C-alpha cells in the first residue's frame, strides 16, 4: 500500500519490464515505433503500452484504490530494425483481462486507440498480434469458414472462381442481372457486387438482389453447378445491413458480402453472427484496408486486420493477388494467408509472423485474389494460394473480346488445366506458361484472352516487404 | 466472336477435355501421394443441390496404389452403367473432401 | 454509340478533364498523391479517378449499354505541391448518383475503397471533401447538435 | 438588432423583394393571383409569400429572437397575365430550410396551406413548382420507376394496356375475378379496380383480392406474358391499408393502386415505402383531382400535384387522355408528362412549365391515359405519350359486342398496330385511321369495335388551357 | 333478364329519376352544376350520378350479371339556382350499399373522385351531404367530443382560448417553448404548433415537443389549470405520424393536431382511433381547405368536408372566425358549426344546410376560430359560436406590447368579460364595445391590447355566400 | 360474335400477323435510327417469368446497317433451330430496353 505522489512521472518506471516473459494468455503486439529525436526508445516504448492499457499523462490518485500490476500493459522487449537509425520493434503484453470478451472493436480500440499520435512519437505500425486461445475461445471466428463453405456449395478440389461485375457504378439493376447471369453460365462459381455498388438512383438494391438472384437461379439450372453471387450488404445502418441480408436469405442466396473496415467492425460481427444463425456466407471486402496497412512505418499491417477479421467473423477476405494491380508483397501475403487459413502458424520472422499463432479449431478463412488479374496469371496464383481460395477476375472475364460467358470459361479452363498440371506432378511456377499455351490449343476461348492480354504486367516497387 | 455453347458440368475438371484413363491414373495417383483416402461414388443424377451421391463400397482406407482404386471404378462401372460415378479424396486432418472429379457418364 | 475495344488502354484518356468545370451537385476530393517514379502524375490521378468511381484495368464491353460520362468519376485540376518533386494535389470530381444517400460508408468505400493502394502510386492522402448540399440533405446529421445540446 | 415594434404593417415592407434572385437550393412557386379591387397587386403577393411562409397579421416580438431573413418567403417576380385586368402570375421563392426532408405533406401544407383563402385574395391558383435538387434527394420518389417496372414486369417496346373492370360498383368477387380473367387473357397487360371498389358489402377486397389473383394465373399461363391487376389498397386507415398491401404481397401480385388525394399524402407515402421495401409496383390513381385543379383562376394545377406525387411514390399516375370523356388540355398535359417522366425538363411556359426542373436520377412516372378512349384514339395517344405509358381502356374493352377478351384483343391489335407503323416510319398522327383500317382489315375483333365506336367523340371547350 | 346491347347511349335513360323519393338510408349529395352551353343539365346531371356510381360511358356486358337498380346512383330532383342562365342544384341518392363502412375517403373517391373533371360539365361544387344515420354509425367519430374533452380538461362555462406561436417557421425548439410557457401563464387554455411546423432543420420535433411539455408543466403548476398544447404529429408518413403521436402521449400531452387534407384522410382516421385508444384529444387544422373550398361555382363546400372530418375523427376543427383575416361567410359558418357540433340539425336553405342532418349521438366537433382577430373581435366571437368553441388568437396575444403573457392575459380578461355580460343579460352584438371599454378601464394588459388593434379590421366581398 | 381463341403470346409485336422479314427490317431499322444498340437472344422456352434470354455474341455496339444483324439472327437461326429467337434494342441514355421482339419460334 504506497502512498500518493501528485505530479507526472517517466512512463518507463512502470511500464517497460524487460525482464518479464509474456503469459500464454497475455495478448502480444509488435510494433514498429520510430520516435522523435531525442526521446528515448524505451520511454517511447513504455508511453505505448501506457496510453495502450492504463497510463495518463500524470499520477492519479485512483490507481492506488486498484491492482495496478494485473491491468498495466508492459513492453517486454525491444529491438531495433535493421538499417534503421530510430526504428525498433517493441513486443508489448497485455493481461487478457484488459479486453471485452468477443469483441474485436474493444482490442483494436485499446491497441491502436490513441498511441498511434502520441507527439513523442514519429510513426508507429502494428506490425502482429498473438492472440491467446483463452480470448480466441470468445470470438464465433467465421460464420462457417472453408471447409463447412467447400461442403455447403459442393466445390472440392481447386479454387473458387469469381468476377466483379464492370463497370463498377451506371449499370441498371436488369443490365447486372445479365451481366451476373453470362459470368455464371461460362463457368465462373461465383459473381460478385462492387463494394461501392449499395443502393445507388441508377440501381436500388431490391432490385438488384431480384435480378441477380435470377440469374443465379437461371446459370445454375443450365451449368448443373452451384453458382452464387455476392450480394453487398454493406449499408449506412444496421437495420438497413440486416434489411437487405434477409432478403438476400429470403432469395435463397448462399452468400453475401460485406466491407469491415467501412462498414465497420461492430456491424461485420453482428453481420457475421447473423450469417452463423442463418446459414449465410459471409464474403468480406477490405476497402479501406490500404489507408491503414500502406506504408511501413505507419499504420496497421493488414495481418492484424486480418487476424481481427478471421475473429469478428468472414468465411472470405480479400488478400492481394501479389501479381495484380494492387500492393502486396509476396511474403507477408503468405504470411497472412496462413494466417487465416491456417489452425496453427509458427513463429516467422521472414513472413511478418512475428508471434506464434494457435487458433484453437477457428475454422479458417478463404482467400481472394482480386485485382488486376488475368489467365496469364493463373499459375502463379494457384502456386500462390492453392485451393482453398477464390479467385476473381474482373476485367479478365468480362474485358474478355467474345463476352462474359466466353471469357468464364476461359478463366474456367485455365484454372483447370493449371490444377490438373499440378495434380499430375508439374512445376506450375516453372511451366505455367506451357500449360496455358497447350490449353489454348485446346481451348479458343482461352486463346482469345491469353493473346488479349499477353502484354498485361504490373511490376512496381513493393512499398511493404 | 463465339457464343459460349449450354453444357452441363460437373464440377472440378469438368471444363478439360474428355479425360484420359491415364489423367484419371494420374489423379488418383495424386490423392494417394498426398495421404487422401480414395471412394468411389455413383448417383442416378449430378444435381447441384444434391450434397450427397452413393458410396460405392467403403473408402479405400488401406490402398496404396492406384489400379485398387481403378478396379473399384471399373466394378461400379460394371454394376451401375447409367449413373454418374465420380472420384472423391478425403483429407482427414482438416476433414474435407480434396479431389472430387467425375469419371463416368450414364452409358 | 461506339463499338467495343478489347483491351486495355490508359485511364487519362477518359478519366483526365481537365477542362472540367465542377458542378454544385458534384463530390469534390483533394488528394495528395505521390506516384511511383516515371508513371505520368496525370495518368495516376486518373487511375485514382476511375478506380474510385468507375474504372477498370482492361475495357469492358459492359460499359456500352451505359452513360459513363454520367457516372465517371473525373480529375479536373492537378497542382504540384509547392517544396515536392512528385507531390501534387489532384482533385477528383465525382456525379451526385455514384453515392447512396444518406451512407457515410458507401461515401468512404467509393472513394477511399482501394486507390490507397495502387501499385502506381506511391502515398496518397484525402486532404478534404466537398459534400454538395443536396447530398448533405440526405443525411440525419447531429442528432441533436451545438445548439439544441 | 432592431427594436419591437407592436402594430400591423404592409406585408410588402418585408415580404416584397424584387431584386432577390433566386437561389438555387429555394422552392419556387408561380401563383396566379387574383386579387380584389382596390388592393395593391405587390401588397397581394406579400401576403402571400408572408402567410404561406412566417407571416402573422400583426408583428410578434418572437420574430426578433430569430434570423427572419434566412427563413421569409419572398416575392421576387410580379408579371401580369396577358388579357387579365386583375390577374398576374407572382413568383415566390422559399429557403429549402422552410420545408421537412422528405415531406410531401409539410412541403403543400407551408404552400397551400392557408392563402388560399386571403379575404384581400380573389382567387389563387398554384400554376408550378420549382424543387429543388438538395430538397428531391431527401424523397424516395417512385418505388421503382418507368425503367425498373419495365424491368420488372418484362415489357418492352410499346405502351402498355390496361382496363378498369365495369360496371364500378356492383359485381362480386368472383364475376370480377371472371371479368379480370377474359380482359387478360385476351392481350391486355394490366386489368385494375375501379377508384370506388375498396370493400364494399356487395364484395369484400380479400375475395376480391383471391379471386383477381386466380384470374392473374390463368390468364399468365395461358398467354405466356406477364399479367397484373392494380389491387385497390386504399382504405379508410393505414393499418387497413398496409393490410391490404400485405395480402396483396402474400398472394404475389405486382402491382397495387391507391388514390393519393383521398387517401392523403401521408398514407401515400408510407404505401410508397412499403413498395419499395416489397417490391410491389404502386399505380396511382388521380381521384378528387380535379376538384383541386379544374379552374383556371383557383386551385392547383395538376403539374404541382404530380411533381409531388413523383416525390412522395408512385410508379403510375393518372394524367388525362387529352382525347377521352375528361378534361386536360394537349400542351399543359404534355408538360406535366415530361415533368413525370423526363429527368431534366427545360423552362416553357408554352407548356405550363414555368420552371426548369431537374430530377437529380429520381425515376420517372408512367403516365396513364385512362377515360373516354377506344381503339380509334389509339393512334393519337401513341403520338402523344408514347412506350412509357399505359393506355386504358375501361369501356373500350368490356363494352366491345363479343365480350371482354376480344376486345382486349381488338385493342392489343390496334396498338400493336400503331407501334409498329411508327417505328417503320409512318405518321402516327395523319395515317392513325389508315392503319386502325388496314388492322380492321386484318383483325374481326378491331373490325368490331372500330364499326361500334366510329361515331363516339368527346370534344368541349378547354377550360384549363 | 334484358340482352346486352353494345354502344353508347344517354345517361338520362337510366340515371335520371326525377320521381324517385330518397330512402332514409341512402346518401344524399347536393350539387351546384353548371354544364357547358348545348348540354342539358339533366343529362349533365345523369352524369355527375352515373360517373359518381356506377356508370361508363359506353354500355358493359357485365352490367347484365348485376342488379344494377339496387346500386346506382340516382338524380332525383334538378332545380335551377336563382339568378343563374346555366347553374343547377342537382340532388343525387346514392344506395348505401355502394360506401365502405367507416371509411371517409372510400365515400370522397366515390363522390367526389372524377365528376368534377367532366368535359360536358364547366364547374361542380359539392354543396352538400346527407349521411345516414346507418352509414354514420360505421364510424367511430370523433376521438372524444365536445362534451368529454371539456370533461377531461375539467374546463367549463366558457370558449376556450388558444394562440399559435409566432413566427410561423423559424424559432428554435426552446424558444418556442419559451413563447409557449409565457402565453399558457398569461390565461390561455392552450397554445398550438402553425400548421407547417413538423419536424424542421431549424427545430426538429422532438426538441419541440420535449420543451413545449416543460412549458406545459410550469404553466399547469403556476396557474392551477390544466394546460396544453397542440403538437402537430402532421408527418410525410404513416409511421412518422404514429411515432410523433406517441411520443406526445409518452410525454403526458393531452392533445394532438394534424391536417386532415394535407396529410389525408386515411392518416387522420388512423390518427383518431388511435387518439381514441390512449386518451388523447384530436385538434384538426383545416390547411389546403381553401384550395378546395373557396369558390362559389367548383369545389367542395367546406361543410361536406365538416361531415367528413366528424365521422373520420376529431375533436376540434377549425372553422373561420367570420370576422378575420380568412373567408367565411356568416349564414354558412353558422350552418357548418351547427352541423359540427349539435346531434340534429335541420334542413335549411338558408344557412346551406340543404338536408337533415342527423347524427345519432355521435359527439360533436368543437369550433376553433383562428386567424387574425384581436380582443375587439372576442364579443361578436362570443355571440357567433358561443361555449362549445376554441377561439385562437397568434398574433393577438404574442403581439401585445408588453409580452406572451399580458396579451394572453389581456384575451382572457376580455373573454371572461364577454362571457360574464352575456350571463348576465346583456347585448354582446350590442355592447360588446362597451363591456371591452369597461374591462380595459379594469384591465390595462387589455387597454394596450385595445389601444393597439383599435383601427384593425379585414372587410372584403364575400366569394362565398 | 366470336370466342377468342387460347393462343400462346411472346410480347410486343405478338399479336401482329406472321411478320415478314421486310417488316422486322424496317424494325431493326427503326432501333438503329433511334441510337438503341441490337442485339440477339435466344432461349429454349419462352416463359413470361424468365427475366434473361441467353445473349447471342455480344451487343451489335458498332452496327449500323440492318443487314449486320439479319445476319447475326440467321446466325442464331442456323446454330439453334428449336429455340425463340428475339432481337432486343438497348437504349443507354436512360439504360432501359427499348424493343423486344421475336424473330424466330422453335421449328
Ligand atoms: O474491383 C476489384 C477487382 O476488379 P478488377 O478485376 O477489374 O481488377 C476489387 O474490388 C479490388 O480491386 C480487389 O483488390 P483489394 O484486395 O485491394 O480489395
Ligand atoms: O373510370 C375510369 C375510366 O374508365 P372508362 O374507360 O369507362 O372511361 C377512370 O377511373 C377515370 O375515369 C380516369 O380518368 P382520370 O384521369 O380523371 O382519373
Ligand atoms: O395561423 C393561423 C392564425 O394565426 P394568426 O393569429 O396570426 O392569424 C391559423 O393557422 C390559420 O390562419 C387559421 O385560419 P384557417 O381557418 O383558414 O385555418
Ligand atoms: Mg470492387
Ligand atoms: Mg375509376
Ligand atoms: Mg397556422
Amino acid at each position: 500500500g504506497a502512498g500518493y505522489d501528485a505530479g507526472v512521472q517517466d512512463y518507463r518506471l512502470t511500464y517497460y519490464a524487460p525482464d518479464y516473459t509474456p503469459r500464454d494468455t497475455d495478448i502480444l503486439a509488435a510494433f514498429r515505433m520510430t520516435p522523435q529525436p531525442g526521446v528515448p526508445p524505451e520511454e517511447c516504448a513504455a508511453a505505448v503500452a501506457a496510453e495502450s492499457s492504463t497510463g495518463t499523462w500524470t499520477t492519479v490518485w485512483t490507481d492506488l484504490l486498484t491492482d495496478m500490476d494485473r491491468y498495466r500493459g508492459r513492453c517486454y522487449d525491444i529491438e531495433p530494425v535493421p538499417g534503421e537509425d530510430n526504428q525498433y520493434i517493441a513486443y508489448v503484453a497485455y493481461p487478457l483481462d484488459l479486453f471485452e470478451e468477443g469483441s474485436v472493436t474493444n482490442l483494436l480500440t485499446s491497441l491502436v486507440g490513441n498511441v498511434f499520435g502520441f507527439k513523442a512519437l514519429r510513426a508507429l505500425r502494428l506490425e502482429d498480434l498473438r492472440i491467446p486461445v483463452a480470448y480466441v475461445k470468445t470470438f464465433q471466428g467465421p460464420p462457417h469458414g472453408i471447409q463447412v463453405e467447400r461442403d455447403r456449395i459442393n466445390k472440392y478440389g481447386r479454387p473458387l472462381l469469381g468476377c466483379t461485375i464492370k463497370p463498377k457504378l451506371g449499370l441498371s439493376a436488369k443490365n447486372y442481372g445479365r451481366a451476373v447471369y453470362e459470368c455464371l453460365r461460362g463457368g465462373l462459381d461465383f459473381t460478385k457486387d462492387d463494394e461501392n455498388i449499395n443502393s445507388q438512383p441508377f440501381q436500388r438494391w431490391r432490385d438488384r438482389f431480384l435480378f441477380v438472384a435470377d440469374a443465379i437461379h437461371k446459370s445454375q439450372a443450365e451449368t448443373g453447378e452451384i453458382k452464387g453471387h455476392y450480394l453487398n450488404v454493406t449499408a449506412a445502418t444496421c437495420e438497413e445491413m440486416m434489411k437487405r441480408a434477409a432478403y438476400a436469405k429470403e432469395l435463397e442466396m448462399p452468400i453475401v458480402m460485406h466491407d469491415f473496415l467501412t462498414g465497420g467492425f461492430t456491424a461485420n460481427t453482428t453481420l457475421a453472427h447473423w450469417c452463423r444463425d442463418n446459414g449465410i456466407l459471409l464474403h468480406i471486402h477490405r476497402a479501406m484496408h490500404a489507408v491503414i496497412d500502406r506504408q511501413k512505418n505507419h499504420g496497421i499491417h493488414f495481418r492484424v486486420l486480418a487476424k481481427c477479421l478471421r475473429m469478428s467473423g468472414g468465411d472470405h477476405i480479400h488478400t492481394g493477388t501479389v501479381v495484380g494491380k494492387l500492393e502486396g508483397d509476396r511474403a507477408g501475403t503468405l504470411g497472412f494467408v496462413d494466417l487465416l487459413r491456417e489452425n496453427y502458424i509458427e513463429q516467422d520472422k521472414s513472413r511478418g509472423v512475428y508471434f506464434t499463432q494457435d487458433w484453437a479449431s477457428m475454422p479458417g478463412v478463404m482467400a481472394v485474389a482480386s485485382g488486376g488479374i488475368h489467365v496469364w496469371h493463373m499459375p502463379a496464383l494457384v502456386e500462390i494460394f492453392g485451393d482453398d481460395s477464390v479467385l476473381q477476375f474482373g476485367g479478365g472475364t468480362l474485358g474478355h473480346p467474345w463476352g462474359n460467358a466466353p471469357g468464364a470459361t476461359a478463366n474456367r479452363v485455365a484454372l483447370e488445366a493449371c490444377v490438373q498440371a499440378r495434380n499430375e506432378g508439374r512445376n506450375l511456377a516453372r511451366e505455367g506458361g506451357d500449360i496455358i499455351r497447350e490449353a489454348c490449343k485446346w481451348s479458343p476461348e482461352l486463346a482469345a484472352a491469353c493473346e488479349l492480354w499477353k502484354e498485361i504486367k504490373f511490376e512496381f516497387d513493393t512499398v511493404d516487404t | 466472336m463465339k457464343t459460349l455453347p449450354k453444357e452441363r458440368r460437373y464440377e472440378t475438371l469438368s471444363y478439360l477435355p474428355p479425360l484420359t484413363d491415364q489423367q484419371i491414373e494420374k489423379q488418383i495417383n495424386y490423392c494417394l501421394q498426398m495421404g487422401y483416402i480414395p471412394a468411389v461414388e455413383f448417383n442416378e443424377t449430378s444435381e447441384p443441390e444434391a450434397y450427397y451421391w452413393t458410396m460405392w463400397k467403403l473408402p479405400l482406407f488401406g490402398a496404396n496404389n492406384t489400379r485398387a482404386v481403378l478396379d473399384e471404378i471399373q466394378a461400379c462401372r460394371s454394376e451401375y452403367g447409367n449413373c454418374f460415378i465420380r472420384v472423391v479424396g478425403f483429407d482427414n486432418v482438416k476433414q474435407c473432401q480434396a479431389v472430387s472429379f467425375i469419371v463416368h457418364k450414364p452409358g
